[PDB]
């Protein structure tokens, strides 16, 4: 509590550089893990068609995937859109 | 009967000369600097989030052109 606070000052006062990189990396390593958007961005690279959808063959009682790439089954992505 | 004329200092003296340092103070403060850094990169960040969600859409689009045309 009073420790700390005079290293930090003389910190800060001698060695401006180490504080602030180990300030840049602390928050580089502790933001990611409480942000919202993390998840998103693993969506998005979900999101990317790099190789070919390969067609199902309809056994019958296929009611989810589509038949049609404009039917309303399958995966959206309207929620990249308004991103 | 002409007087004595020689290269003297004029009457009364000469105009005081500087001589001590003269180094104005001339800046920002430290808190106004690191500020305005701080500020203008939140800006270039907020302006990439931006256009790099309209590349990854664009690129989506452009994949899926590739996959139309694929067969
Ligand atoms: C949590 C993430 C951690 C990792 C992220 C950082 C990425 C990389 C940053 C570090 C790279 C390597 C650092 C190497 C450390 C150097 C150690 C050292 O030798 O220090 C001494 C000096 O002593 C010091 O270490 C300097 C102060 C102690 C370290 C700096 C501060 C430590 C953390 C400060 C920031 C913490 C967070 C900020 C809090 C904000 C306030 C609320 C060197 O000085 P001399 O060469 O001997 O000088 C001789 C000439 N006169």
């Amino acid at each position: 509590a009073g420790r700390i606070a005079s290293f930090l000052k003389n910190a800060w006062a001698k060695e401006p550089v180490l504080v602030a990189s180990f300030a840049i990396g602390g928050l580089a390593i502790i933001l990611p893990s409480l942000s919202p958007y993390t998840n998103y961005a693993i969506r998005i690279n979900r999101a990317t068609p790099y190789n070919y959808p390969v067609p199902l063959r309809d056994d019958g009682n296929m009611p989810d995937v589509p038949s049609h790439p404009q039917d309303p089954q399958g995966p959206s992505l309207e929620w990249l859109k308004n991103l | 009967a002409s007087k004595v004329k020689q290269d003297m200092p004029p009457p009364g003296g000469y105009g005081p000369i500087d001589y001590k340092r003269n180094l104005p103070r001339r800046g920002l403060s430290g808190y106004s600097m690191f500020a305005v850094g701080i500020g203008t990169l939140l800006f270039g960040y907020w302006s990439m989030m931006k256009w790099n969600r309209e590349r990854r859409r664009l690129q989506i689009e452009d994949f899926e052109a590739r996959i139309a045309l694929m067969p």
